[PDB]
């Protein structure tokens, strides 16, 4: 249950300029403050809203980003939310506690193409395209440190 | 338009590869180097960090993103840059409306992904995050490109 599943982030009808997504465990939401884009690929402005569906409670992630819209992942047990955040050319993968919204783990991935699937994390270098599979070097890194 | 030359430089440099086999859209320094090439503007050599050291030494430092957009609107080449521990980042400031009344519109390639990339529809404030966008440096070349 240390598996991570991508969580699609989509417009919420009734909540103007909100994008989010959910599963049985956690809901996740961003506000889109880009004036010229109704279909943004990322979220520079916090907070990020995290709703723990078990507890009924929710909390805010007050600083961070820029969060990638395609980059949100939920742990199987619902206790962790893994996010891709980037600034400039740098990037990282950050795992937050879904109850507290506290950073549990953080890993600098700058320069590497990347992917998250059932098996774990993959990072790669020397690439033709954004697909990690175009990489002449591919390392499998464990997601264990993001879990627990 | 007065800043048009630079807009064109950016557009063209988008699909080039300044370093062979690495598309500009995936490499910030490469995209900048290409823009400087087309406009015939001397540019420091190497990766992002190195280019920032270069601009720091040999280029004029502007006071703010707003002032940077002023220069860029005058047809000057203006580079916004900030160094990272390893991968720094640089972008071409273009004229236009400031974002959150602060951050100017830019063109940049990025190895971070499509998200870090700007075809002129993002400002430095949507490329660098909440903390970095306040630490940016803006460099201008002493002579207009138009």
């Amino acid at each position: 249950d240390c598996t991570f599943t991508q969580l699609e982030i989509v417009p919420q009808f009734g909540s103007p300029n909100m994008f989010g997504g959910e599963d049985e465990h956690v809901r996740v939401m961003f506000s889109n403050e880009d004036p010229n884009d109704d279909n943004p690929d990322a979220f520079p402005e916090p907070p990020v809203y995290l709703a723990d569906r078990d507890s009924g409670n929710d909390c805010r992630i007050e600083d961070g980003g820029i969060w990638s819209r395609g980059g949100v992942f939920l742990s199987q047990d619902g206790r962790r939310v893994l996010m891709h955040e980037f600034s400039g050319s740098s990037a990282e993968l950050v795992s937050y506690d879904s109850a507290t919204c506290k950073v549990v783990h953080r890993e600098d991935i700058s320069g590497q193409r990347w992917a998250v699937d059932k098996d774990g994390l993959r990072l790669g270098q020397k690439c033709s395209g954004e697909s990690v599979d175009s990489c002449a070097k591919i390392v499998k890194r464990s997601l264990a440190p993001f879990c627990q | 338009s007065l800043d048009q030359c630079i807009v064109n430089a950016c557009k063209n440099s988008w699909d080039k590869s300044y370093l062979a086999g690495t598309p500009n859209k995936d490499n910030c320094s490469g995209f900048v180097q290409s823009v400087a090439a087309e406009l015939g503007v001397p540019m420091p050599r190497g990766n992002a960090n190195a280019m920032v050291d270069g601009l720091e030494q040999s280029w004029t430092k502007l006071a703010s993103g707003a002032e940077a957009a002023q220069k860029a609107a005058q047809g000057f080449l203006v580079i916004a840059g900030l160094k990272g521990r390893t991968y720094g980042h640089v972008a071409v400031v273009i004229s236009g409306p400031l974002y959150r009344q602060k951050y100017p519109m830019c063109w940049c390639g990025s190895i971070a992904g499509a998200v870090g990339q700007s075809q002129g529809l993002k400002s430095v404030g949507q490329v660098w995050n909440r903390t970095d966008r306040d630490r940016l440096n803006y460099y201008v070349y002493s002579l207009a490109s138009c």
